[PDB]
RNA sequence: ACCAAAGCUAGCUCAACAUAAAUAAAAUAAAACAUUCACCUAACAUUAAAGUAUAGGA
RNA sequence: GAUUACCCCUUCUACCUUUUGCAUAAUGGUUUAACCAGAAAAAAUCUAACAAAGAGAACUUUAGCUAGAUACCCCGAAACCAGACGAGCUACCCAUGAGCAGUUUAAAAGAACCAACUCAUCUAUGUGGCAAAAUAGUGAGAAGACUUGUAGGUAGAGGUGAAAAGCCUAACGAGCCUGGUGAUAGCUGGUUGUCCGAGAAAGAAUUUUAGUUCAACCUUAAAAAUACCCCAAAAAUUCCA
RNA sequence: UCGCACACGCUUACAUCAGUAACUAAUAAUAUACUGAUAAUUAACAACCAAUAAACCAAAACAACACUAAAACGUUUAUUAA
RNA sequence: UUUACCAAAAACAUCACCUCUAGCAUUACUAGUAUUAGAGGCAAUGCCUGCCCAGUGACACCAGUUUAACGGCCGCGGUAUUCUGACCGUGCAAAGGUAGCAUAAUCACUUGUUCUCCAAAUAAGGACUUGUAUGAAUGGCCACACGAGGGUUUUACUGUCUCUUACUUCCAAUCAGUGAAAUUAACCUUCCCGUGAAGAGGCGGGAAUAAAAAAAUAAGACGAGAAGACCCUAUGGAGCUUUAAUUAACUAUUCCAAAAGUUAAACUUAACAUGGACUAGCAAUUUCGGUUGGGGUGACCUCGGAGUACAAAAAACCCUCCGAGUGAUUUUAAUCUAGACAAACCAGUCAAAAUAACCCAUCACUUAUUGAUCCAAAAU
């Protein structure tokens, strides 16, 4: 009865994985996402999958800079 | 070890399939034979094969 | 108080000892089913090897 | 509960099973008695023996080892297979016997009608019956492919069948008896004394949707942590005083 | 109105006497079909018996005959023997 | 003659017609011999049984033959008041329905139209033919006689009916003797309006009502009686059929062996019985999905992206748009140490840093574009 067809893709729940204040560890992912929504500041590492995530172990941080970026740091 | 053997009979002899019992007789045929001992001209049906094992106990 | 219950004794189970012929299957288990299946028919004592060596739509 | 040594009035929708929900016009039960359906220790928790050893010549072992004590119920098929019993019923056939008035008629065991006998067309009655195939009226054949006695033959991985999927001992899409067998049933119908504490309605898969396997929960017994309600620094929430 | 004899069978039901509260025949009467005890007809009736070897063609239907479906049972001779 | 026990009929059988297979022996056929036996179809008799062998089957052997073998036997356009199309043209096929029959045991539209029958005729009879979807041995068209078969019209006669009434007998009823059955949770058992799993005597509110039988009526107690025979479910069962897949036993073959002969200094024959593989016709075991506004049919089954699913995730419908089982161009992804995301299991992403040797990337909008075990192979 029904012509027209298609299927359903499960989730692959992007997002961001830590909050700004919060003590993270180097090689913990940071942000996952499609594209990007934001960019990776200091400290922080771009991926393939456009995820990132923190070089050293230190103190996430967001902060927006217009010249229209938002960089994510990690502060030791 | 002849008479009344009944064994298992596959198809490719090699089974994953069904395995179906098989019987086998043996040949029989007529052997004239002399026995001097008895004096008497001996007639057996028996074994053909052992005949030849006969023939190489004279 | 009426039909009624309640009062005994035969009887046996089991262990030990004495003393005119010719491959049986399948249901079933593998949640279907098809190779496969401890088992059962007759011979097969204890401890440990051992549920090991291997085999099996592995 | 009141009330009189009795009753009326007022206060209350059987039990059980199955269910989102039953007094339910959903299920089971006449009543009573009696009979009747959770018997398996590996790893574990716990009580004791000894301890780098335990344990009755066998195994384990960076606190183990040995022993004891704790949790997984019954009934039910339709069918399959094996070995036999069944043609005194019925179906066909073999052998040997018997039976089928009378009337019109040209020679005619020839035609038609009609009693016995062999069948069961229609109607009615009978419907835990006279009877698990009936009775009454009526109707067919009635010298023929007829009816019947006695003695025999053919059976289920078949026989027989003027062939209907009929018959083969009152139910034959394949008889009955015994055995395999306590076959298999994810189904349905069932599962009995007291008290106390806590206390479940949906994440993905599955030849799967009336079933399972670990998450989402929960319970017992111990330890080491901390957790939440969470404002402004920031990205209805996600985080944190 | 429809039944008496011959069976295959059916294993004392039957006949006489005695007793019937009770059971037995859905009750009584009673009893051929209840209990108890005691009677249960023969034969020339029906079952049970010679071994073989030879001869012969042209069915039965109150049948010389005819027809068809090509014909239940029948007799004779000789030997041995009871 | 046939479903003994719901069907007695058009069914089967039957004389007869035709096709086709059997030239052979002593417990079928048959103590038979082409005028006989087996098999199939048709079904007295009467008149007939036309065409097609490309496929299947069968017979002679690869080619052909064979319809009383399995079966098949057309469409469109044009042509004289109207209409119709003797005729012609054309496509296709192995060949395109001849005789006869026909709103039929066949006709959907349909109660075709016309005629007969009747005061009225969806039935019946007689005709017409655009025969949805007749057809010549699963025979065609008729046919005297025959039929407990299936239909239609006049007459005759009737309690069938208008329209019922009376009587007789056996039951029902009474008394006496003997004394059941299914059913049954317990029952003090009213009605109406509403509610309650949506049809209440037990709930609510009103109405009605001292307590108990017998002879009768069958509305209710979703009455009693059968664990629905329809529907669907179960990885139930059984019967039947096949080109479902997989193949022992039986009937006939091809070869090599057993048993016999032949030449020269390696080859040919099978009388009886018995083998190994092998080729056909017969037979033997089971399977027969799910999702689903019941099932079947249809559609769908894994994956990716954009909405449904408003400012971190995730979230359904047989909701709604598009995409994939890859396509191509150049450089080439060598060894392993942290630490995280997602996650039931199993599969998926990011990656500082160290060492050896140099100094992955673009398009198909950005991502998709695949497959967990055991078993095979180019060779490790």
């Amino acid at each position: 009865s029904s012509k027209n067809l298609g299927g359903k893709s499960p989730g692959k729940r992007f997002g961001i994985k830590k909050m700004e204040g919060h003590y993270v560890h180097a090689g913990n992912i940071l942000a996952t996402q499609r594209h990007f929504r934001w960019h990776p500041g200091a400290h922080v590492g771009l991926g393939k999958n456009k995820c990132l995530y923190a070089l050293e172990e230190g103190v996430v941080r967001y902060t927006k800079e217009v010249y229209y970026k938002t960089f994510v740091h990690v502060v030791p | 070890g002849e008479g009344w053997v009944l064994g298992h009979r596959y198809v490719n002899n090699d089974k994953l399939s069904k395995r179906v019992r098989k019987v086998w007789k043996p040949q029989l045929f007529q052997r004239e034979l002399y026995s001097e001992i008895l004096d008497k001209r001996f007639t057996v049906t028996v074994t053909m094969r052992t005949l030849d094992l006969i023939d190489q106990a004279c």
